[PDB]
């Protein structure tokens, strides 16, 4: 979505790459998130379908997991590396929901960027998510269900 | 789901709704207990927290500074 | 029977003609209009900028 | 008046102006990182 | 005198106070030694 690249500035001289500010950064960060979120969006659920990635030596890898498909996608952008390492943190800890946690984070950065354009501060936005998540975990405790009156290993079978 | 949350505590049928939802094979609303769709509670716990910290790390960024390699 | 060693396949469209299917192009077209929209976003109003 | 000291040098005040603008340029880069409403900077 | 141990993984809420010192290093476990032992006296071997 970003066009017309930022001009090289003579008043601010920093060694290396040029500095860029404003709303273009959060637009570029969300645009970098959609580059990886659209990849994993199709391979979600039973009806979801996956893709192939070649290793430039004839070999390839048909991958369903979010941690594996992002591990081979070496993201040069800094914001994408956070989600790449998150899936490597997700699959090692729990081993489930690797595709959903990236999809949840992508949708959050979408609407969070829309809220920043609506002129509320990110600190109030982060406080809104934390108080909401604290009530969400409290609601997850309410909707629990203890396994009872089940014949044999049926609860372990159907959950697998 | 809304019709279930709003409901009286004393309403069996409505409360049950709180329990079911989307089906991807047949394309209708059926019970998850009879269908067998189930997940652990630990899978959702600490998943939104990781997504929350993932959102916080990018959302708080204002400017981007890049140093070229030597 | 054949005229030569091999016979490379024909591309249907002309070489260099860009084409794409799916919902990605219409999102790119909408994002292209939003990119032009952002230039005229702060211009709207009496306190806007040239 | 005509007897005033011209001092022969305008290069020092010009170099000081170039340093102040260069110092204010980086000072204005981190102005929005102050207070509870500050923002992080990933380098 | 303050120590901060860096580690990947976990959540921000998992940070807690430890009354005693924590070792950043891990055990060898080549010959299959124990990993847990109660009422043990810790000796510092400064030789090879
Ligand atoms: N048979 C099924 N019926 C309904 N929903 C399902 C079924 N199988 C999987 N799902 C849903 O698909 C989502 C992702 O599942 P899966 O792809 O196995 O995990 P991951 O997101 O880690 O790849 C889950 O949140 C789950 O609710
Ligand atoms: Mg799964």
């Amino acid at each position: 979505m970003s066009q017309l690249f930022n001009n090289s500035r003579s008043d601010t001289l920093f060694l290396g790459g040029e500095k860029i500010s404003g709303d273009d950064i959060r637009n570029q960060n969300v645009l970098a998130t959609m580059a990886v979120a659209n990849v994993v969006k199709s391979s979600l659920g039973p009806v979801g379908l996956d893709k192939m990635l070649v290793d430039d030596i004839g070999d390839f890898t048909v991958t369903n997991d979010g941690a594996t498909i992002l591990s081979l996608l070496d993201v040069q952008h800094p914001a994408g590396k956070i989600l790449v390492e998150l899936a490597q943190q997700q699959d090692r800890e729990i081993g489930d929901g690797t595709t959903s946690v990236v999809i949840i984070a992508s949708e959050l950065l979408k609407r969070a960027n829309e809220l920043v354009k609506n002129k509320i501060h990110p600190t109030t936005i982060i406080t809104g998510f934390r108080v909401a998540l604290r009530e969400a975990i409290r609601f997850i405790n309410e909707v629990l269900s203890t396994s009872v009156d089940t014949l044999g290993k049926e609860t372990l079978i159907n959950i697998a | 789901h809304a019709a279930s949350q709003m409901a009286k505590p004393e309403d069996v049928k409505r409360r049950s709704y709180r329990n079911y939802g989307l089906d991807l094979i047949r394309g209708k609303i059926v019970d998850e207990i009879h269908a067998g769709v189930l997940e652990p509670t630990i899978s959702k716990v600490k998943s939104l927290k990781s997504a929350l910290e993932a959102c916080v790390a990018i959302l708080r960024i204002d400017t981007m500074i890049t140093v070229d390699p030597e | 029977m054949n005229f030569g060693s091999q016979t490379p396949t024909i591309v249907v469209l002309k070489e260099g003609t860009d084409a794409s299917q799916g919902k990605g192009q219409i999102i790119s077209n909408i994002n292209a209009c939003v990119a032009v929209q952002e230039a005229l976003k702060p211009t709207l109003g009496p306190l806007g900028s040239d | 008046p005509s007897n005033a000291t011209f001092k022969n040098k305008e290069k020092p005040q010009e170099v000081r102006k170039a340093n102040i603008i260069a110092a204010r340029s980086v000072a204005d880069a981190i102005r929005t990182s102050l207070g509870p409403k500050g923002m992080d900077k990933m380098i | 005198d303050i120590r901060l141990v860096k580690k990947v993984g976990g959540t921000i809420d998992d940070t807690e106070m430890i009354d005693g010192v924590v070792l950043t290093q891990t055990a060898i476990k080549s010959a299959g030694g124990p990993t847990r032992k109660e009422k043990a006296k810790i000796g510092l071997i400064q030789f090879q």
